[PDB]
């Protein structure tokens, strides 16, 4: 999930279908 | 189970965007509009 690079070059990372617990600020989603 | 059968072989199932609570939260706006208004609320405001 990112905006443009022209905006920011920040990005966050949504693993799907994956427990939050189980992954190699954090949220858990459906 | 099939499902992770097919969940195994990388075939798999997305969420829908929205929620069937807020599908029915947009039925009910859609019936209150309705019954308390007519038309009226589809052609302009309440
Ligand atoms: C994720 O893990 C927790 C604790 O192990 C568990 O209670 C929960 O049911 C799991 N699944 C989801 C979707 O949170």
């Amino acid at each position: 999930i990112t905006p443009g690079t022209n905006t920011s070059n920040q990005v966050a990372v949504l693993y799907q279908g994956v427990n939050c617990t189980e992954v190699p600020n954090v949220f858990q989603t459906r | 189970d099939l499902i992770c059968a097919q969940k195994f072989n990388g075939l798999t199932v997305l969420p829908p965007l929205l929620t069937d609570e807020m599908i029915a939260q947009y039925t009910s706006a859609l019936l209150a509009g309705t019954i308390t208004s007519g038309w009226t609320f589809g052609a302009g405001a309440a």
